[PDB]
């Protein structure tokens, strides 16, 4: 458990700091295409754990194309694990196609429950 | 820790009984016994294993008689309430000169004798522990070290002092053959005796247990074949994803 | 409703063995699991077997057991059994918590079943002391009275508790008695929160080596998980043979077989080799009250892994940094363990301390910080513009 | 009886997870197959390419702890040797 | 090869498990005879079915 | 949890039981009731009914079996007290 | 839905325990099954501290009990209790039975429960007569041979399962060993199975006295029968106290507080009360392999009794002769144990077989004729054409 405003505030942070985000990019994305979920054909946003109820809101908000091909990968996943194989280099996700679809409706959800609990337990003081 | 007396490890020796396709040999727990009763007899106990596993590996079926009529062992009293002496039974246990305890502390100058029925896993190492114990030792103690007066050495052993009495001098074994006399010999029939004491099952556990790794291996590899069987049809299945026509 | 799912008693086994949707990810580490179940079961049959052939008495219980070594057909196999079955079953509840601990299995759905495990291990941790108790050597009874003493140190009373729990000032009849008595009966309490164990993960599912959703896909567990499991303790068993036939005192100390003489302790005293670890964490405090209580600590800090563990991502098999922390923690407890097996001199002392602060501050920082580096790349990396 | 909690998992015809269409599947039976077909390729060319994934996370922390463990060890053996009488007390202080 | 004579063995089942049980008991039986054979003749001396005649004269 | 078989009760809303409609209750909230005022003469009452309602169920049994033992015990002094001396015989022959 | 239905335990404690749909016409009978219960539940608890201080060897056995009377603390509590809860325990095992059977218990719905409340009394007959053997008094050593000599008769098998429970060719420390082991396990049965009857009643549920369906009105368990489970087990504790107390000599029988020794023996042998139903009919038919087939059949006749009866209409309160005949059923079992506590002799003897007879001649002939005269009587009744 972490907000992911948290998280969009450090990213905001570091993006527009020139000389960290300069040392800091590349070996970011080094890390992130050396993590392995980039051959086994996963997006990041199906990694995220889906479990707690915001996750669950977030879901059901998406349009039906995404949940399919959502599903496919997961269950392609699953079967390619299940034999410890991996398909060579034409299922492999391109490295600018791992775009976050997920993340607005996160981001969303995210400032409308934390205002919802903040403003359920008030106080009328000036 | 200081390896002064935390005792250097005996090299690993090879035995007759250290192996996974073996049996004791016991062709010489016949002459391990008599070179235990010869000269054990009043220095230790050992009892605390019967004479009913003492017929069949050891002796056939008289000997283990004759050593039972060969003692008393209190029988009980007679009508009168009187005490008596009886020859011993084929399912008593191995008797001492001691009462029950009383008379060791007494005689041995210093410590009790630890009951050799166990002494063969009292210790680590094992087999060789006692065989290095009980030839190691120098009859001179290394220079410097100056013992209590009226005590021994000995280097493998860690503590660097007991209270055993060096009585392993050879040439007054002689059983019928030309066999003892040096001390490697009893020291292997003795500490052969003496680990089958500790384990009288050592010939029936190996053979058990052949048996079991044999039908274990036998059901293992059947497992992985039909492991292997009835997941085929579901290790190969293969997903085709057609994207749906966009309308909700 | 077929006869299999009407009848309630066969409906019961029905949802349990016959079909129960299980992810089609499964590894080999969660039949160890169910090994871990199957050798407890047979730690209790065997032990009821022992009980049914069995004397307590101080007069006897070395008889006994020397007895039931010697003086009966399959007699000896029996404890050479209980010895290797206890050891295996402390290796394979460390193998559990690893597995466990490794994919995130700790995480939201299933905390509760954390928890009921992690109590489990607390009450077996003293259940094998007690069971350590019975056997009333040289060093059994010894590390039993180390105990008492142990727990002596309670504060603000130290005299009254110890008499009450130990049976007086002097050991009798009653204390071994009724040691024995708790060691037979709390696998029983055991039993039964493994039960409970069992009903939550029956609840709430299993979770996969991926760490993403399995409902996705799902096959019944009877004909296709049941002959895994067959095999698996096929193999359990095999090596369970090959250390119960051929080498039976291994795992074990030579140190348990003297007879009942609390007179003259032996040259060398070390815990079984499931307890090292917390013998370390113990010796490296410098304090007796709260050395015990750093102990428990370390014992109880797995209940307070969860939430603390801030990685949006499910498990570790696709983070570096936090699966490379990971290993360095378990070889660190590796060698704790292996310096504790040793003996307290310079420079030894010096980096069991190291060890036990590196323990304590794994778990209660890196893990958080090195998760909100891992979220935090995953973000940065991904978005270029 | 009363239906149970709330859980994300159910029962069949009820997973609870996203409603999905376009996934088609192909098994056949075991019958129909070699039970054994690529064993050999898997145990060499698979077993050996996951040990070279995982050659890069497991081995470093057991040298490092074994560098530590044998350090200590030496330091132990060099201490109580020709050292124990003069260097032995300076370090006990 | 395999022929109706095989064929038809292959059908019964209410039968068939005591005359498998019978067969499974029988191979047991077989096998732990002759593992005992080769226990015994894979060591010979050291066994006490020989020291018999060692000790005769 | 997951459904039952076949049953004739279920839980509580939908238990099985045959519909009607028509059926008004009450209640007097026991707190202002003073409930028992002559519980004696209660359990007086309701013990005479249920004595009046069971005459014989309880008193002809009984009484049959005590005059079967009765006839039983009073055979055995006409042979078992100084008198089998000359009756054994033709009981045993 | 509310936390308490929410948490699994919780769910599941509040759907078996806090609400339950019980009928609105309970009396005390139905309470007294759960009195019974928990009578079961506290003998366990008061057997599992009374083996804590005791001796399973032969000769350590009577001294074992001896020393619980003389030396430890409140000794006398758990024993007295432990053979009064038994004694009791059977009465109102007896009393539930006869209720079950006399209210129309029995029907369609409920021929699970019966099966394994019958199966519960075939194990509970033998569950104490071993407990009983175990203490090794004057009679236990001629009732222990009595239970190891009664199979003996089997054609081909007459040895080898007598020579299995002696544990060799006669009665020695194996005999007393297993004895205890058993007696101590085999309860443990007995709460596996009272699980599955319960679990098979809460499915089902519980019945009327009425005879008609009770699916109109129903009332929580919690807060209006746990008060009537309450009341009803503080009046078994108040006489099961006094009893205990002030007259411990009342239900057992003196004859088993003397060491065993088949030297001399008094005349007055004669098994517990409890025994006697199920020992005078043993005593009839005069062959050896001929009382057990019929104590085989006494125990199959309380199975039968399903689909044997004609009675359309469930229970005997609203039929004009039929309750008549069970009690006289009920006072013919009173006087077959009470003539069976009598010794053989004449008419004694005789009175044997026509006790028997009518006590199996209820169960058989009696119950078809006398519901189909009283469904046709209430046929004609009902109509005028
Ligand atoms: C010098 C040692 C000799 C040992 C001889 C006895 C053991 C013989 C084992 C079989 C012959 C060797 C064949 C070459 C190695 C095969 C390894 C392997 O991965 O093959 C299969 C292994 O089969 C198993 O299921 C093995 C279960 C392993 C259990 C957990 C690991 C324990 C250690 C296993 C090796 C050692 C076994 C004996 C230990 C004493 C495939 O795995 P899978 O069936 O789970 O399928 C997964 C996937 O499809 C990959 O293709
Ligand atoms: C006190 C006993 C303790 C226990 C005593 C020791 C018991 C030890 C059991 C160990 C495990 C044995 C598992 C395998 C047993 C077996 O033979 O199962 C096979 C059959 C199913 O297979 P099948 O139908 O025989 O296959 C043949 C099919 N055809 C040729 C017609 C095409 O399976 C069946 O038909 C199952 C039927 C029911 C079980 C029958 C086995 C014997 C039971 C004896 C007792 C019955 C009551
Ligand atoms: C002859 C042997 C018959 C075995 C029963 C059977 O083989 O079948 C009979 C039924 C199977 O009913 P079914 O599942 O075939 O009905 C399928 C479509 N609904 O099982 C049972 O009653 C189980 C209960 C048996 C109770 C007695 C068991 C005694 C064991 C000793
Ligand atoms: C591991 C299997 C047992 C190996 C063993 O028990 O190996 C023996 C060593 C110490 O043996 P030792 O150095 O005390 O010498 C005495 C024997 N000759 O135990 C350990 O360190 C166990 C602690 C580290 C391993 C477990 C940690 C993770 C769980
Ligand atoms: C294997 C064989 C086992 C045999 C077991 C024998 C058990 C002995 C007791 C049997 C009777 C008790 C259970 C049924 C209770 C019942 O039915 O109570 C319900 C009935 C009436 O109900 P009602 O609605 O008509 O009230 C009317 C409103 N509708 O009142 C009674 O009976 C009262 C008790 C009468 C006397 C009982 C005789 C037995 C006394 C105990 C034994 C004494 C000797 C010792
Ligand atoms: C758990 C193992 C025991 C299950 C018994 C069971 O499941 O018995 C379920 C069936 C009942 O079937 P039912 O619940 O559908 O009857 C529901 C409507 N009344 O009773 C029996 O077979 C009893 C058969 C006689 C006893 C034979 C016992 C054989 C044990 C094997
Ligand atoms: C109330 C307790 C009854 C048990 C009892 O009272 O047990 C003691 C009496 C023994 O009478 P006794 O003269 O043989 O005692 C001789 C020594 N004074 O058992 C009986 O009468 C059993 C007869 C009634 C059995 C009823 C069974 C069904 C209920
Ligand atoms: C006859 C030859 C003997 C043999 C084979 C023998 C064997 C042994 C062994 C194996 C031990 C224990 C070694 C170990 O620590 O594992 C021992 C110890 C001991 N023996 Fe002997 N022994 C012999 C003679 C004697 C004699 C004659 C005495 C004196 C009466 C004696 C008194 C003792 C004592 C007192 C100890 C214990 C020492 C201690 O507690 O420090 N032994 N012996
Ligand atoms: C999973 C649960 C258990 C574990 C881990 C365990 C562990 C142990 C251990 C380590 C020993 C020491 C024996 C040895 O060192 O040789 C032991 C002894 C013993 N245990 Fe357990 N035990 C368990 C359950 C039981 C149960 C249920 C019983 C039931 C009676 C039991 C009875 C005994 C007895 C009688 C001994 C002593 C016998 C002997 O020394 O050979 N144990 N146990
Ligand atoms: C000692 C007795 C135990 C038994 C019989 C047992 C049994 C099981 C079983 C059957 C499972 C389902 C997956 C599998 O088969 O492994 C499971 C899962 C699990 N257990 Fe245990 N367990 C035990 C102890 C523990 C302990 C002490 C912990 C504490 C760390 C624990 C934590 C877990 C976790 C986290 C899972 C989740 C695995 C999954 O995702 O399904 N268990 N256990
Ligand atoms: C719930 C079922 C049980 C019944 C009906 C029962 C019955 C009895 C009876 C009647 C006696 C004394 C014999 C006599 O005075 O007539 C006895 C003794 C005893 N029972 Fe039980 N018992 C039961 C369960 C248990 C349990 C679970 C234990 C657990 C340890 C136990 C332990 C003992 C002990 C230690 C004695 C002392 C005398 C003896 O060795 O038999 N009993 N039991
Ligand atoms: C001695 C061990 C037993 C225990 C602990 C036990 C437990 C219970 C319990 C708790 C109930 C619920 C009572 C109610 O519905 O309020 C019950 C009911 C019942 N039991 Fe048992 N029982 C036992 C033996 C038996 C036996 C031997 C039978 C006969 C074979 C039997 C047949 C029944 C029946 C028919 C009912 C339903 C009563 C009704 O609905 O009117 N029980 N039992
Ligand atoms: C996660 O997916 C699952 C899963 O869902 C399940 C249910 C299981 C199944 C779970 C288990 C097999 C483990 C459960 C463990 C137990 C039930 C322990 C049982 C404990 C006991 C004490 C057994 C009780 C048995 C007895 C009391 C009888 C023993 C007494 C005897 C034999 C008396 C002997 C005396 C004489 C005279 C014969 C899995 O293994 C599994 O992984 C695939
Ligand atoms: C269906 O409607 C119901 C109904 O819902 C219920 C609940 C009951 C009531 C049922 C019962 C009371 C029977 C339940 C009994 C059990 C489940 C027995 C289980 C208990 C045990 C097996 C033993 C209990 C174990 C302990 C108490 C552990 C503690 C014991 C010891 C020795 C540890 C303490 C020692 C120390 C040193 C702390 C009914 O009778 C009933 O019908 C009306």
């Amino acid at each position: 458990p972490q907000s992911f405003t948290s998280i969009a505030r450090i990213g905001d942070y570091i993006l527009k700091s020139p000389v960290l985000s300069k040392l800091c990019v590349p070996v970011a994305n080094q890390f992130i295409n050396l993590a392995g979920y980039k051959k086994l054909g996963l997006k990041f946003d199906d990694l995220i754990a889906e479990e707690n109820p915001i996750m669950q809101t977030a879901l059901r908000r998406l349009p039906e194309d995404e949940s399919y091909a959502r599903a496919y990968r997961i269950i392609r996943a699953h079967q390619t694990e299940l034999t410890h194989h991996l398909l060579p280099r034409n299922e492999w996700i391109k490295a600018q196609e791992d775009v976050p679809y997920l993340l607005p409706y996160i981001l969303e959800a995210e400032a409308a429950a934390k205002e919802k609990d903040e403003l359920d337990n008030i106080e009328v003081s000036k | 820790m200081t390896a002064a007396e935390h005792g250097l490890h005996a090299p690993a020796y090879a035995w007759s009984h250290n192996g996974p396709f073996e049996t004791f040999d016991h062709a010489s727990i016949r002459r391990g016994y008599q070179v235990y009763r010869e000269v054990c007899a009043a220095c230790h106990s050992l009892d605390r294993v019967a004479w009913r596993t003492l017929v069949g590996v050891s002796h056939t079926n008289e000997e283990v008689r004759n050593m039972a009529e060969e003692f008393e062992y209190d029988d009980e009293p007679d009508e009168q309430g009187n005490p008596k002496k009886r020859p011993g039974k084929l399912s008593d246990y191995i008797p001492g000169p001691y009462p029950n305890e009383q008379a060791a502390r007494a005689a041995n100058q210093g410590a009790l004798p630890p009951d050799l029925s166990l002494i063969v896993k009292a210790r680590h190492g094992g087999c060789d522990y006692i065989f290095s114990l009980l030839t190691g030792y120098p009859d001179e103690p290394p220079a410097g070290v100056a013992l209590p007066p009226g005590s021994n050495y000995n280097p493998y052993f860690p503590g660097g002092s007991i209270a055993m009495a060096r009585v392993l001098f050879d040439d007054m074994v002689e059983y019928e053959d030309g066999t003892p006399a040096t001390t490697s010999q009893m020291a292997k029939d003795v500490t052969t005796f003496l680990n089958w004491c500790a384990e009288p099952e050592h010939d029936e556990r190996k053979r058990l247990g052949l048996k079991t790794v044999i039908i274990l291996s036998s059901l293992y590899l059947l497992s992985i074949w039909v492991k292997k069987f009835k997941w085929a049809g579901i290790k190969t299945r293969k997903f085709v994803f057609n994207p749906p026509k966009p309308r909700k | 409703m077929a006869f299999r799912k009407s009848n309630v008693y066969l409906s019961l086994v029905n949802s349990y063995i016959i079909d129960s949707p299980q992810p089609s990810s499964i590894n080999y580490w969660w039949n160890m699991g169910s090994l871990l179940g199957l050798c407890l079961v047979i730690q209790i049959v065997t032990g009821i077997f022992m009980a049914m052939h069995y004397s307590s008495n101080i007069e006897l219980a070395f008889s006994s057991v020397e007895h039931i070594m010697r003086d009966v057909h399959n007699g000896y196999i029996l404890r050479y059994l209980h010895a290797n079955g206890a050891s295996f079953f402390f290796m394979v509840m460390f193998m559990h918590m690893a597995k466990g601990l490794y994919y995130g299995s700790y995480r939201s759905p299933r905390v509760t079943l954390w928890n009921v495990g992690v109590i489990i291990f607390i009450l077996t941790i003293a259940t094998a002391f007690l069971g350590y108790c019975c056997v009333y050597g040289q060093m059994s009874h010894w590390g039993a009275t180390v105990i008492t003493n142990l727990f002596s140190a309670i504060p603000f009373v130290g005299n009254d508790i110890v008499s009450w729990l130990w049976g007086g000032f002097s050991v009798s009849n009653p204390t071994i008695q009724r040691f024995f008595a708790l060691h037979y009966l709390v696998p029983f309490i055991i039993a039964a929160m493994v039960i409970m164990h069992l009903m939550a993960l029956h609840i709430h599912g299993s979770s996969n080596p991926l760490g993403i959703t399995g409902n996705l896909d799902r096959i019944p567990m009877h004909s296709y998980f049941i002959f895994k499991d067959l095999v698996t303790v096929f193999l359990f068993m095999l090596i369970l043979a090959l250390f119960v036939f051929y080498s039976p005192n291994t795992l074990g100390h030579p140190d348990n077989y003297i007879p009942g003489n609390p007179l003259v302790t032996p040259a060398s005293i070390v815990p079984e080799w499931y307890l090292l670890p917390f013998y370390a964490i113990l010796r490296s405090i410098p304090d007796k009250l709260l050395g015990v209580i750093t102990m428990f600590a370390a014992i109880l800090v797995l209940l307070v892994l969860p939430f603390t563990d801030r990685s949006v991502v499910r498990g570790n098999t696709f983070k570096v940094l936090s699966k490379f922390f990971f290993f360095i923690f378990v070889f660190n407890f590796v060698l704790l363990g292996q310096i504790g097996a040793c003996h307290v001199e310079v420079p030894y002392v010096l980096m069991g301390q190291i060890a036990t602060f590196i323990y304590f501050a794994y778990f209660l920082i890196i893990v958080p910080v090195i998760s909100t580096i891992e979220n935090v790349l995953f973000y940065i990396g991904r978005v270029n513009k | 009886g009363p239906p149970s909690g709330k859980t994300y998992m159910g029962w069949w015809g009820h997973m609870g997870g996203p409603k999905q269409k376009g996934i088609t599947s192909y098994a056949v039976s075991p019958y129909a197959q070699k039970p054994l077909q690529g064993i050999f390729h898997n145990a060499v060319f698979n077993s050996f390419r996951r040990f070279k994934s995982q050659f890069l996370y497991v081995l470093i922390p057991a040298g490092i702890y074994w560098y530590w463990w044998k350090n200590g060890n030496e330091y132990n053996e060099f201490l109580y040797s020709k050292a124990g009488r003069e260097e032995l007390e300076r370090v006990n202080v | 090869s395999f022929s109706s004579l095989y064929k038809t063995f292959f059908k019964r089942n209410a039968v068939f498990v005591g005359t498998i049980f019978a067969g499974a008991f029988v191979f047991q039986t077989v096998f732990d005879t002759a593992i005992t054979s080769w226990y015994e003749n894979h060591n010979k001396g050291k066994l006490w079915k020989d020291v018999k005649a060692r000790i005769a004269a």
